[PDB]
RNA sequence: AAUUUUUAAGGUAUGUAUUUUUUUU
RNA sequence: ACGAAUCUCUUUGCCUUUUGGCUUAGAUCAAGUGUAGUAUCUGUUCUUUUCAGUGUAACAACUGAA
């Protein structure tokens, strides 16, 4: 249950949704062994997009994050789209 | 289904824009009246499964029993297919840890 | 009138192919990726300007610095080397070795 | 000037949100935030 | 990239005849022949007791269509 | 400021080789008819042998000239950029003409 | 209170060369 | 100084296949394991005070106090 990524395996999606394109996934999986489409696209999502924001946290989020977490409770998905960040972070 | 996701979208961004249909007078009454109904009912919240629960194991039976009834049948499985089953057969072969696995999700993973 | 189906095949020869073959292709398209489809010439060969310029392949089929003299296994570990503290030493040696001479 | 055409479909052969929340949610779960309060008390 | 379809001229100018190799077709066989010329507690109890858009998908037609066909 | 209707640029072209024509008539002076038949309406102009292979030279030349600068354009254009990655040349190139775009 | 019968095609490629009496220096 | 020719250079300008089409993304499919062992990149720390022992081919390294 790891489907751990080494370096290596994010080093070489990047050249791949680069060559290929994100909605070509079935192919990404052809360059990278031990992973499956379902595998790349959810990493590709999660972690490597460079539109991504990971950074740190100005004091107007925390104030943004706990007044949305009150207002919508347990719905981490449609907070992160307003966060404009991903859930697993927010 | 092309079409059918294009109004579920359409739909989902327009009570984005507009809001909730239920008004907090609405929720407030219906709210009153669970309450109302489980008060009169005396009703016991339910509550998390202990570490050491009498019928985890037996639980954990009928699920998995229930999951593998859809494989039983099939004849060329694909790949999440297999993976599925290998998840299973450990199932078995651990009750206890994928007991184990359950309910640390079912306290921390919320995406 | 098994047309129904949809299926079908070319008459061609036998087709798979066998799993180790597919690792021999897969592992050249992940040495073009990373490398940036350069052509890395081999050590022999009489030298089409390189991206860098120091990087070959011996008679065997290895990688090599021949600035720094170093063995690489692969691209990855190639652009950790480039990416590295010593093979910015031994540009900067070799950077003095020639404004010290012409 | 046009652009050039980029696919994410394709690739073939060589060559390499903003608006916010509403009133709306703002104020429903306050009202089930206080009516709860009010009945756990 | 079909670019330049095909010109008329080039398969009017062939020298099969002025019809075609007299291949007899069934639909051009005479037909119409002639032309035609113009001239109280029950009540009580409970707790809530008592335009055209111009496009394909938006439209009020259409929601009726998955309303029911995709249930 | 500016690109140029082919109009204009004509213009500049013609006057240009009038410049070049006329230095060569100077450097040239420092060094140093019709006719038209009765059976058909052909007409006949007597021509200088010189001056026509000075005109053939010039045209080849130029030529010469203009396909070597674009060439030398042509190997600096590709030798200059090495920043993001290129499968090959032809990438390159477009991403060069992504670089024109902005 | 009475039906109704079968032949082709979409599957085994396709392409090239091959049996020749020695065109005048 | 100037009319002015030719080679060299920068810039502006000019620019190359700047992806052959179409539909239900046209459809679908993908990684063996265990025991022993070596090779090879990168990151981090040290060229920095004396003497006494251990240690080494000699260093190094390790061990004490001013
Ligand atoms: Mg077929
Ligand atoms: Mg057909
Ligand atoms: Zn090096």
């Amino acid at each position: 249950k790891g489907g751990v990524w080494t370096n290596v395996e994010d080093q070489i999606l990047k050249a791949a949704v680069q060559k290929y394109g994100t909605h070509q996934w079935s192919k990404v999986a052809s360059l990278l062994q031990k992973k499956t489409a379902r595998q790349s696209e959810l990493r590709w999502n999660e972690y490597l997009n460079p539109k991504l924001n990971f950074t740190e946290f100005s004091k107007e989020e925390d104030a943004q994050l706990l007044d949305l977490a009150r207002e919508l409770p347990n719905q981490w998905r449609t907070i992160a789209d307003m966060m404009a960040r991903p859930a697993q972070v927010c | 289904t092309r079409l059918w996701i294009k109004n579920e979208q359409e739909r989902q961004r327009q009570i984005q824009k507009n809001g909730p249909e239920i008004t907090p007078e609405e929720a407030t009454t219906i709210f009153s009246v669970m309450v109302e109904w489980l008060e009169s009912r005396s009703f016991s919240p339910i509550p998390f499964p202990p570490l050491t629960y009498k019928n985890d194991t037996k639980i954990l039976v009928l699920a998995l029993e229930d999951l593998k009834d859809v494989y039983a049948s099939k004849v060329r499985l694909n790949a999440s297919e297999r993976e599925e089953l290998a998840l299973i057969e450990e199932a078995y072969d651990n009750p206890h840890d994928t007991l184990n696995r359950i309910k640390k999700y079912l306290l921390t993973q919320r995406v | 009138m098994n047309y129904l189906e949809g299926v079908g095949s070319k008459k061609g020869g036998g087709g798979i192919a066998s799993e180790s073959q597919f690792n021999l292709q897969r592992r050249k398209e992940v040495e073009s990726l990373l490398s940036k489809g350069e052509n890395v010439p081999y050590t022999f060969q009489d030298e089409q300007v390189r991206s860098n310029p120091y990087i070959y392949k011996n008679h065997s089929g290895k990688l090599v610095c021949k600035l720094c003299n170093t063995m690489h296994m692969s691209w990855s570990s190639v652009e950790r080397h480039l990416g590295g503290k010593k093979h910015g030493l031994n540009v900067l040696r070799r950077g003095i070795s020639i404004e010290k001479s012409s | 000037k046009i652009p050039a055409a980029v696919s994410n479909w394709k690739n073939p052969n060589g060559y390499t949100e903003n608006n916010t929340i509403n009133d709306g949610f703002m104020k429903l779960s306050e009202a089930l935030e206080n009516a709860d309060k009010k009945a756990r008390q | 990239t079909s670019h330049r379809p095909q010109l008329e001229a080039r398969s009017g100018a062939k020298a099969a005849a002025y019809t075609p190799t007299g291949i007899e077709h069934a639909r051009l066989l005479p037909g119409h022949t002639t032309l035609k010329y113009r001239k109280r507690s029950w009540r009580k109890g409970t707790a809530f007791g008592r335009g055209y858009i111009n496009d394909m998908t938006k439209s009020e037609y259409h929601q009726e269509f998955l309303h029911k066909h995709v249930r | 400021r500016g690109g140029i209707s082919y109009d204009q640029l004509a213009k500049l072209s013609y006057e240009k080789t009038l410049r070049n024509l006329a230095t060569q008539t100077q450097n040239s002076s420092k060094q140093d008819k019709v006719q038209k038949d009765t059976k058909t309406g052909k007409i006949t102009i007597a021509d200088d042998d010189k001056l026509v292979n000075k005109l053939a030279v010039s045209l080849q030349s130029e030529s010469k000239k203009r396909y070597e600068a674009r060439k030398r354009q042509m190997q600096n254009a590709k030798t200059l950029y090495g920043v993001e990655s290129f499968i090959n040349d032809k990438n390159k190139q477009f991403n060069e003409k992504l670089s024109r775009e902005s």
